[PDB]
């Protein structure tokens, strides 16, 4: 899941685009 | 928020403000 | 959009007692937040993400729960515990708060000490006439008040004001004034100040006739 | 060490505008959000919104957006929040605030918060009336239609401390009103003398009422 990515390593705000709404 | 860890509620900070009202999704 | 609802609003421990406050969501909550704050200061973290405990905070505190019901505790009361505590949901956004859970300390029941006052002189010379009644050192918080005039209820024009819990002896104290205009007050003569508390199924009655 | 200092108290007229700042020291300014929240009394907070520094981006609560703008000046370290047609149900404390540090922050930052008071009322002096009784006696002083807040109540100057209880002030007809008691034994009283002392330091209001028995 992207919660543990996010914490585990380092997500950019550009990935995040793709779990918007 | 660049170059950070984004643990617990401030993934939910980023994807807000990525996402804005058009709203996000995280789990499952 | 997510409403948080803590329950019990009101609660009463003494120190070493085992205190639980629920915060029950309206829909699914991923991560939940706790703060404490006591009058006249900013509301300071306690939970941060559900069950991760804040900095300079004691090991007494904890906080658990999943989905739609969450829950904060401490193992074992202290004196300077006593507080209201939020829970914040930072799942969704808008983010929102319960509208808290107010901890208070615990002691022995107290009857109010009743004392009614007619309008002074001076204010009647200004136009005015309140009527006030101290209901002083009380426990628990819990307290009705009924003004009479003439043997005849009266609701409007009542303002009531409660302190905080006593820092020294734990108890409340409440203020009910009764604010006529001079025309009305001089009409009737009959005033009452009329307090129900569990301490006692006969209410106490403080009156006064202006003569 | 950081720190969120906020602006001062402030008292506006219905209508009018307001601009209330939160200034940021001890950390990357532009790394955190800073976000903004309201009490309106001692059982509510609410979310009202949140600025990126980095650039300005806000994210508003809806219910507060229409009268809510929030920006950012990065070069003094500084967020603003602007609130318009405020009116009396916008009175309240308003906080900024810093989430915890990222990966493993175990503190947020508070501001100490800035009080608003939204109301069309003068500067007024208060009416203090005495109260007395139609082994221990109560006496009591009625502060009456003052503006701003607060008032200041004692005792014989400050000479009976105890047995004292001053209740908060309540908005009744636009102006504040407040009562306070005190108790003492009757062998004190009025075979001497009990005065309640008034001070309002807005209107420079400093009056003494002494408790006489009415006969
Ligand atoms: C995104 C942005 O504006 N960053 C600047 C940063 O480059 C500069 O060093 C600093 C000095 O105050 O102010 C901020
Ligand atoms: C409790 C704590 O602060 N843990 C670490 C600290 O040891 C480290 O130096 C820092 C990175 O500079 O990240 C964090």
């Amino acid at each position: 899941g992207i919660v543990e990515q996010c914490c585990t390593s380092i997500c950019s705000l550009y990935q995040l685009e793709n779990y918007c709404n | 928020f660049v170059n950070q860890h984004l643990c617990g509620s401030h993934l939910v900070e980023a994807l807000y403000l990525v996402c804005g009202e058009r709203g996000f999704f995280y789990t499952p | 959009q997510i409403v948080l609802t803590q329950s019990p609003a009101i609660m009463s421990a003494s120190p070493g007692e085992k205190v639980t406050m629920t915060c029950s969501a309206s829909s699914s909550v991923n991560y939940m937040y706790w703060y404490q704050q006591k009058p006249g200061s900013s509301p300071r973290l306690l939970i941060y993400d559900t069950s991760n405990l804040a900095s300079g905070v004691p090991v007494r505190f904890s906080g658990s729960g999943s989905g739609t019901s969450f829950s904060l505790t401490i193992s074992r009361m202290e004196a300077e515990d006593a507080a209201t505590y939020f829970c914040q949901q930072w799942s969704s956004y808008p983010l929102t708060f319960g509208a808290g859970t107010n901890l208070e300390l615990k002691r022995a029941d107290a009857a109010p000490t009743v004392s009614i006052f007619p309008p002074s002189s001076e204010q009647l010379t200004s136009g005015g006439a309140s009527v006030v009644c101290f209901l002083n050192n009380f426990y628990p918080k819990d307290i009705n008040v009924k003004w009479k005039i003439d043997g005849s209820e009266r609701q409007n024009g009542v303002l009531n004001s409660w302190t905080d819990q006593d820092s020294k002896d734990s108890t409340y104290s409440m203020s009910s004034t009764l604010t006529l205009t001079k025309d009305e007050y001089e009409r009737h003569n009959s005033y009452t100040c009329e307090a129900t508390h569990k301490t006692s199924t006969s209410p106490i009655v403080k009156s006064f006739n202006r003569n | 060490e950081v720190r969120l200092q906020q602006s001062g108290p402030e008292l506006v007229k219905p209508g009018a505008s307001l601009k209330i700042s939160c200034k940021a020291s001890g950390y990357t300014f532009t790394d955190y959000n800073i976000h903004w929240l309201r009490q309106s009394h001692s059982k509510s907070l609410e979310w009202i919104g949140s600025i990126y520094p980095y650039n300005g981006r806000p994210g508003y609560n809806q219910k507060f957006k229409n009268k809510t703008t929030l920006t950012v000046d990065n070069s003094s370290s500084t967020a603003y929040m602007e609130l318009r047609g405020l009116t009396s149900d916008d009175s309240a404390v308003y906080f900024c605030a810093r989430s915890r540090s990222y990966y493993n922050g175990s503190r947020d930052y508070w501001g100490q918060g800035t009080s608003l008071t939204v109301s069309s009322a003068k500067t007024t002096p208060p009416s203090v009336y005495p109260l007395a009784p139609g082994s221990m006696v109560t006496l009591g002083c009625l502060v009456k239609g003052y503006f701003p807040e607060p008032v200041t109540v004692t005792w014989n100057s400050g000479s009976l401390s105890s047995g004292v209880h001053t209740f908060p002030a309540v908005l009744q007809s636009d102006l504040y009103t407040l009562s306070s008691s005190v108790t003492v034994p009757s062998s004190t009283w009025p075979s001497e003398t009990v005065t309640c002392n008034v001070a309002h330091p807005a209107s420079s209001t400093k009056v003494d009422k002494k408790i006489v028995p009415r006969d």
